[PDB]
């Protein structure tokens, strides 16, 4: 009862902004995937 | 070894069965429905390949170069004709048991050459 009445002041939400990273985070995520896929190709090249 | 096939009777085309000529001490193949008997050239009656070692290149069909859905590469040229494009695929089979070998077939029509790397 008291803390729900405090949330009437602070509020809470979720939106599109929370789901978005910065540009450099995206560049790091993408560079991880780009290498990971190339590593799988090297495993395939040895198997083949 | 390889494998051992069948012989058929000249008189009646039933299967010939192996039996010994016990007095000449020689293997015969003999019909069970008629008097026909044939001297064996081979001595071997039977072979059985538990490891299943056989050259799968005898089982690749050259017509498969026509398949739109297989990947093909100029990166592995054909020996017999020099043609650059080959189609490549795995065993497409059971009984490879483990391997992921690629087999290559030349994509040049009427070459049909097959090899493994
Ligand atoms: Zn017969
Ligand atoms: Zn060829």
């Amino acid at each position: 009862t008291v803390i729900n009445n405090w949330l009437l002041i602070e509020g809470h939400t979720i939106g599109i902004g929370d789901s978005i990273a910065d540009s450099k985070t995206y560049q790091d995520i993408q560079n991880t995937i780009k290498k990971a896929k190339q590593d799988v190709i090297e495993v395939i090249e040895k198997a083949h | 070894p390889g494998f051992v096939g069948i012989r058929f009777c000249q008189e009646c085309n039933n299967m010939l069965y192996p039996k010994e000529d016990k007095e000449n001490r020689i293997l015969l193949y003999a019909c069970r429905n008629c008097d026909y008997q044939q001297e064996a050239d081979n001595s071997c009656i039977y072979v059985n390949k538990i490891t299943h070692e056989v050259d799968e290149l005898t089982q690749i069909i050259a017509d498969v170069s026509q398949d739109p859905t297989l990947p093909r590469t100029e990166d592995h040229p054909c020996q017999k004709c020099g043609h650059k494009e080959a189609v490549f695929f795995q065993s497409h089979s059971a009984r490879a048991e483990d391997a992921m070998r690629l087999y290559y077939v030349c994509t040049a029509p009427h070459c049909g050459h097959r090899w493994t790397e």
